[PDB]
């Protein structure tokens, strides 16, 4: 428990950083980063 | 639904005004009766009153004191009637140990009302609580209310309204106490709004009837949204969990005389009011922990986006290093004038607010090196043999400053 | 430009977007942009028909080469612009969009 | 966007009838509200005024002094509630000392009033400071406001109507330490309108409410084109560059009773005598730096052009000689009487106004050698070791007399 705590961190903060990134090569859909 | 515990003195007005305010809003006649005008509401009035058979609506309150003056006096008010005489208890005949003495007493007739206004709500949420933690009945009653209670539910929420002494006036001269023992309790049983004499009056300058009026009005906009269902945050439970200490402040604090001044309120410069020092009812780089703004009135999402950007980049405010706010809407009732054309409450959790405890330990420690005042607190049982208790409080207390 | 009031907000507005290359810039941003300025200036007091065949054009280098304004016109009215009334504006605008920042340099360096 | 910052009791006024004059050019209700003849206004409002919810307008001044006398007479006239409560400030209980300490003990208060003002601007251009040199208040206060904003505030505007003290009439009798020392701050931080009574009378002969509407006049002259938008000079720094200390003239300086003699104006006879030293309401071949002259009413540009070739030829102005004027047209408020066919108001920076200072200076000089009223200087903290600042303003001051 104490070690998979972690694990998720690694592995959630990597899919947001994706979700943030795709979420800003745009030209509403801009706005979304600011919330 | 929910459930209110006001004890003592303050608690039993701080009742009084809530539910004077909350009958406002709803458009609940004096006597439980409903306005014609308001027949067909679309307001839900469950979450703070049960109707009756005879159409009139009842409170979801009890009523505790260990004096009879202060009860007496409300059921003389055009809103006695209101009320329920079976909740409200008063004790047929100053201190923390003697307060929790009673309670031990009492236990019998206080869980039985408790226990029936419980059973008359399907989906009760959790609990309310409103008293001064410095006179004697508070303290004490709330804190064996507060252990009895976690004990029995372990399954609802506990929200108080705590009232902390004045300082730089020098009221209860076995204050310190009092306040830690009562801070002591809250740390280990409650699940969450800190008030003080000194700030609150501060505000009202730049009878206990306003200061009071201002504390119901913060309740009232704290349970808004809740009142009144919309799309997010319809519930309290997503409240707590969107901050978890607390501090308030209002914008809209304005006398009945001050509407002359009709300035025109943004959402923006309503929610950088919230922000200030000032605004903050309650008297290191500390910080913050979280904030929650509601508001209400017409507002517009891009106003609002647009009022978070600039306030990012201007970094009016500070948050932990090692952890990554919240605004909210609602909706006014559509009953009390709308004087205001948009209007802010603010709910945050700040570390400077451990202050407060360093001051009050600073008072304790300044008395417990000459056992002063600690006659009284013999006399009873708890405090027959030792002092162990206070002695494990204030180590509690200090375990929180450090953490904090 | 004959307004004024509304040419100098939208040179406010657009100053920290055109200085960046042209190959970053696309125009379904700019319209947000000039959508404000229409809106905190005087322009706003304003027929909304006129207003809505009023937008913005790419030309096809810096943000400062490819912007203007275009107000495209179709239908009965058409028969006095006859598009070259609309290819003679923009060979107009172009001389007083360069005499219009030249100055808003020199009120800056000033 | 603009604000405007008055002190003492000469700011004081003269915010009162700038205010009274930018009221009745805008259509503006003595109480904010706005006539039904003015709803479809085109003139721009924001400038000076922002709307409130209530459908009134707000100035965007705030009041400050350290007597409140002037304000409480101001609040008692029929302008009294249009002001904002909120912004005006007044003294809770004649030095610039004592000025600058105060300055220093009520920074907060104050810059909380125009940081609240500032936010709710989105495109504000600069500041207007209104105040008198001689008196204590404005003298010191206003060194304090501009040492202060022109830190807080490294990318904003400041321009000032700066009254001078009357030399021909032996007011204050430390007038020349106030008025060096104020120099002194308006040199290093002042961006950019020289006044004086000596002149100003003068001209207003061939009460003080008089003559200060008249210095209103110049002021909502000076910003017509601003509130009015054109073609050209749409904005303060363009006013700013096409000039860089400050005099003034306008012509249409009538009576009510003088509009008798309905003198057939053209464009040109206002021009040449925006020119003359007479009008110049201020009072070594030395010559000009730049010339403005802001026009009303109908005027062809062939005009100007003919009386700007005509004026260059007889060469009644003088230029210096190591660097190479402007005529900007603007368009008369729609409401009020146009009984002048066209008016001229002339901004100019010519070096004569070196002489000024070197009266003051020579002021200054005859009582430094001599100690004269020190004692209550020494009192305040700031000069209560030395006088250094006196040396240093007083060097900065000889500088500057040597630049020109």
């Amino acid at each position: 428990f104490e070690a998979t705590i972690n694990k998720f961190d690694k592995n959630f903060s990597a899919h947001l950083l994706d979700l943030l990134a795709r979420l800003s090569i745009y030209s509403g859909m801009a706005s979304v980063i600011s919330r | 639904e929910i459930i209110t515990l006001q004890l003592g003195q303050c608690g039993n007005q701080i009742g009084f005004e809530f539910w004077k305010q909350l009958c406002a809003e709803h458009g609940i006649s004096p006597e439980g009766i409903v306005e014609e005008f308001a027949t067909e509401g679309t307001d839900r009035k469950d979450v703070f009153f049960y109707q009756a058979d005879d159409e009139h609506y009842i409170p979801r309150a009890v009523l505790l004191d260990l004096e009879p003056r202060v009860i007496h006096s409300i059921l003389n008010s055009p809103y006695a009637k209101l009320y329920n005489p079976e909740n409200i208890y008063l004790s047929e005949h100053n201190n923390w140990a003697s307060g929790f003495s009673q309670g031990e007493k009492i236990h019998e007739d206080i869980f039985d009302i408790i226990d029936r206004e419980a059973d008359g709500s399907d989906s009760l949420e959790g609990f309310v609580l409103c008293h001064s933690i410095a006179g004697g009945t508070g303290s004490g009653l709330g804190s064996y209310l507060l252990e009895r209670l976690n004990d029995r539910y372990p399954k609802k929420l506990v929200q108080t309204y705590s009232v902390f002494p004045n300082q730089d006036e020098m009221d209860v001269v076995v204050q310190p106490y009092n306040s830690l023992l009562t801070l002591k309790r809250l740390t280990q049983n409650a699940d969450c709004v800190v008030l003080d004499n000194t700030a609150l009056n501060r505000i009202a300058t730049d009878s206990f009837s306003q200061i009071n009026q201002l504390v119901s009005t913060i309740m009232s906009a704290s349970t808004t949204t809740l009142r009144y269902p919309g799309y997010m945050n319809n519930d309290l439970i997503g409240l707590i969990a969107s901050l978890i200490f607390l501090m308030t402040g209002y914008t809209p604090l304005t006398t009945d005389q001050s509407v002359a001044s009709v300035r025109k309120t943004t959402v923006l410069d309503v929610m950088r009011r919230l922000l200030q020092p000032k605004n903050v009812m309650v008297s290191t780089n500390h910080c913050y922990i979280a904030i929650l703004n509601i508001i209400q009135g017409e507002v517009d999402p891009t106003q609002v986006h647009k009022s978070l950007q600039r306030i990012r980049e201007r970094k009016l405010a500070n948050f932990i290093p090692w952890g990554p706010i919240q605004v909210a809407l609602s909706r006014k009732s559509p009953y009390l004038p709308s004087a205001h054309r948009v209007s802010g409450l603010m709910m945050a959790n700040h570390t400077s607010i451990s202050s407060l405890f360093e001051r009050t330990c600073r008072q304790y420690d300044k008395l417990r090196k000459r056992e002063a005042f600690l006659e009284q607190f013999r006399k009873e049982d708890m405090f027959k043999d030792n002092f162990d208790e206070m002695d494990t409080s204030r180590e509690i207390v200090q375990q929180l400053i450090d953490e904090y | 430009l004959g307004q004024g009031d509304f040419i100098r907000h939208l040179m406010d507005l657009l100053k920290p977007e055109l200085v960046r290359p042209a190959t970053t810039l696309y125009q379904h941003n700019l319209t947000g942009i000039l959508e404000t300025a229409v809106r905190a200036t005087n322009a706003q007091f304003d027929s909304p028909e006129i207003l809505r065949r009023l937008d913005v054009r790419l030309l096809e280098d810096t943000g400062w080469d490819v912007f203007s304004l275009d107000y495209h016109v179709d239908g009965p009215i058409a028969t006095v612009f006859t598009r070259e009334c609309m290819s003679h504006y923009l060979r107009v605008f172009n001389f007083l969009w360069r005499a219009k920042r030249m100055e808003y340099i020199l009120t800056d360096i000033r």
